[PDB]
């Protein structure tokens, strides 16, 4: 804990972003899931006309 | 005969307790060493990665964002449906 | 990472575009994924009468 | 940079043609209604 605390206190936001993405990766590993988006969301932005 | 066989059990069971006790202690020591070394590895990797992000902030990100979302949508069944929906009593 | 940054800092929008269009191909790769749409949506606009 | 719109349009069409050739589809008017798996 001491080592980590001395580590990450240079940019709180970046350590927040990372170590969260790897959480999603390691959590959604199992195929058992189902997920209901909406086409007007953000990640699927580039699916409209142009 | 029963009394002496019970005495044999009494004199035999106790040492293996010392055996297993030493084993559990040594396994705890191994855990300690492994945890601290992994901590050093992670801190070093982040230390190396940070400055190049403090070089170019905006495009360091969206690449990482997309690269994680590719896998997160990789392994989940998905049902794309429009919104304004009312109810879903499966 | 720095090589990526120096390369792709030429035009952000085009990179985002092409990278998303290549992520889509790998995402929905042989998996049951129902999709409800309208003939009034964007992409099917040439199914109308003229 | 030579000609943006035409290459952009062609890329859109090609990639979505590939993506819609793997996913099952049901095409219904979405003016009102609801359903469950």
């Amino acid at each position: 804990a001491k080592l980590f605390a001395d580590a990450f206190s240079k940019d709180p936001d970046f350590y927040a972003f990372i170590r969260s993405l790897r959480a999603y990766e390691n959590s959604f590993s199992g195929n058992q899931d189902v997920m209901v988006m909406s086409p007007d969301s953000d990640f699927f932005r580039y699916m409209k006309t142009p | 005969q029963y009394i002496r066989e019970a005495e044999a059990y009494t004199n035999e069971v106790q040492p293996r307790a010392n055996g297993q006790a030493q084993r559990i202690l040594e396994e705890a020591r191994a855990y300690k060493a492994q945890t601290i070394l992994e901590a050093q590895g992670e801190v070093a990797r982040f230390a190396k990665l940070l400055p190049e992000y403090k070089a170019a902030p905006e495009i360091t990100r969206e690449r990482l964002y997309i690269e994680t979302m590719e896998k997160v949508l990789g392994n989940t069944r998905k049902v794309l449906v429009n919104d304004k929906g009312g109810n879903l009593m499966v």
